[PDB]
């Protein structure tokens, strides 16, 4: 089996940062991705990194989130800034190895 | 003929050493093939399961939640 | 003795081709890794390549399976 | 750029194929697809294969409509078998090399 | 264009390096040999040169 | 890279007017000096045998003309 451990959370009236570290299976990562969730509504991604770094992003956030990794320390990061009362949600990191899915805890994001 | 029975003498001992000497790069350059190519082969398969799971869940996300919801958003009718 | 030159001789030719037919398989096995390490180059962008632009097709599908799905909300309650 | 020109379709109440030929790149395959589309309504996908023999179905076409791959040819297999009046659709099938998607015709299939 | 010059240096290095081994060891041994046929030929050339004495002397 | 890999071809045909020529030039050293060797042995043989023999044909006076 393998694991995930998310991090990140916060509020303001604004600085704010994410994180979601691996402790094993270390690098052996190809697509993985992140979330957010509504209270009491369903999940669907919001940012994801791959195995070259390649940039793209759901359309709610083009030129609002930008996310980078490190491919030893295994915790990939995101840029919030800017941000509006209504992005909030629950998230929860993603990653899938040897073609299965991996969920972890899962955290929230509020500003307001 | 003592000097030319001595010659052919040394004259093999060196050759013999090039049998070791030419085998044994071909021993070292051969193992770089068992191993270096042998895994190559195998990233190849771990990242071949990724290409079946992301359309097994797009699959799902985009059959399924699209015969509902575009059928949810019928309020035009 | 006389001819103890004759019989060392042929080790002085047989060690020769064993020099000359060795070398070629040397020859060989270069170019056996050489133009497969141009191939296992493209083959790794031409499989990564149809998964750089699979992520934007996963995300952007549900761009439309978002945006649009805050609608339902107002009059679903 | 491939010319899939696509055909195999029908209009009729037995036992149909969709069958997408090639134009170059014999199994030069990676990820190929094909879409459907209802009439009033954007695209959609019905059956997605991949050059390394696995399989998966959207829920509909499960049970009646199969697809399998035939690399001596270069000519993806989607046989539409027990064509339930549900099936009627405009089909096109799909590929993507180069990273640059290409697309074809495909036809109009209506069963009832 | 970048593999017809490629194409000849790969082609140009094997031909390079042919040479390259062949003439040192073409040269070496040849070299080890002639410098003791040179001895081995000039210590018996007095040889001749302390047996003409020897012949001269009873003669 | 292409045209360091043209760099790479004067400087290469740099090298066999060099050293590649040296040790050409080096082999018609040796076979010519060979052959002034090895022909003379045949000589310096053909030298040493009219006296060696002659040796052995001129000194057996010493023991058959002690007889008288």
């Amino acid at each position: 089996e393998v694991q995930l451990q998310e991090s990140g959370g916060g509020l303001v009236y604004d600085s704010l940062r994410l994180s979601c570290a691996s402790s094993r299976s270390i690098d052996g990562i190809n697509i993985m991705r992140w979330y957010r969730q509504a209270p009491g509504k369903q999940r669907g991604m919001v940012a994801v990194v791959t195995g070259w770094g390649s940039t793209n992003y759901v359309d709610s956030v083009k030129g609002r989130f930008i996310i980078s990794r490190d491919s030893a320390k295994d915790t990939v990061y995101l840029q919030m800034n800017n941000l509006k009362p209504e992005d909030t949600a629950v998230y929860s990191c993603n990653a899938i190895y040897r073609g299965s899915e991996y969920w972890g805890q899962g955290t929230q994001v509020t500003v307001s | 003929l003592a000097k030319s029975a001595v010659a052919q003498e040394k004259a093999l001992k060196r050759a013999e050493e090039r049998a070791q000497q030419l085998r044994a790069r071909l021993d070292a350059m051969q193992e770089a093939q068992d191993q270096v190519r042998r895994d190559h082969e195998a990233k190849i398969a771990e990242l071949q399961a990724t290409i079946e799971r992301l359309t097994s869940e797009a699959a799902l996300a985009e059959g399924a939640l699209e015969a509902a919801r575009r059928d949810r958003s019928r309020l035009q009718m």
